[PDB]
């Protein structure tokens, strides 16, 4: 995976 | 929202489990006839890879229709390298089909496709 | 073969037009029941998204329904908050919906939310 | 785009 996208 | 996390793998895991539910003709709902052969897929998936798809079954009559025929001229072999792209992203080009491919991707409206099977020519001239 | 290119963008670029089509309504194939609150979505990406979904649209009776309720515990935002996810790979985690979400998630067997939600919580305590 | 995979 998970990430701020 | 734009507090929103993103999970970097989805797409691509989407697209494999769409890949798998054609190998095992699972809710395939449209069979596209290119000459003498015949290909099941997803008109979802064919209208969100190429614009002639998009245009064929977003019109009110061919939307209903369970099968498609293609331009006698379109190569299978051309049609079945693009249809796997479309499942997988992974397009197998080769110096004995870029030419049908290339055909068969003007044909199906995948601009993305003709570029790079023109750039692979013009780096052979 | 083992000599394909692949189109990085490809997967996320159709996952952005199987949005578009939900969002038209377009091609979509079954209503999800929430209680009150009734989705419209595509079964294919349903199945490519949730273990549960995949069960049921694999059924040979199943298969063929165009509503699904589900069970009367699932919360409709949660269950909004999952579809959107299915659609984008974006996922609005906050504070006043992660335990809804997560109970939806383990519901629909989506593992990697589930993971991601225990994570969230466990940092809070 | 387009890459080796
Ligand atoms: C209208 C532009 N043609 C396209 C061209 C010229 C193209 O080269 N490709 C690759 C394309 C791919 C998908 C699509 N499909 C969509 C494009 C835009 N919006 C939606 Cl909902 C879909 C779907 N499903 C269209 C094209
Ligand atoms: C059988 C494993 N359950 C799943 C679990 C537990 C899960 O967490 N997720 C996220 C999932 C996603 C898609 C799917 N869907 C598929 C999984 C495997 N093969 C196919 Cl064809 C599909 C489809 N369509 C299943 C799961
Ligand atoms: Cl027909
Ligand atoms: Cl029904």
């Amino acid at each position: 995976a998970w990430v701020i996208p | 929202a734009d507090s929103c996390i993103q999970f970097t793998r989805h797409a691509s895991d989407v697209l494999l489990n769409l890949n798998r539910l054609r190998s095992r003709d699972i809710l395939t709902d449209v069979v596209i006839v290119v000459s003498r052969e015949q290909f099941r897929a997803h008109k979802t998936v064919l209208m969100a890879c190429s614009g002639l798809f998009y245009s064929i079954f977003t019109d009110q009559l061919k939307c209903n229709l369970s099968v498609i025929n293609l331009d006698p001229e379109i190569n299978p072999e051309g049609f079945c390298i693009l249809l796997d792209f479309m499942y997988t992203s992974r397009l197998n080009l080769r110096e004995g089909n870029i030419m049908a491919v290339m055909a068969t991707a003007m044909y199906l409206q995948m601009e993305h496709v003709v570029d790079t099977c023109r750039k692979f020519i013009k780096a052979s001239e």
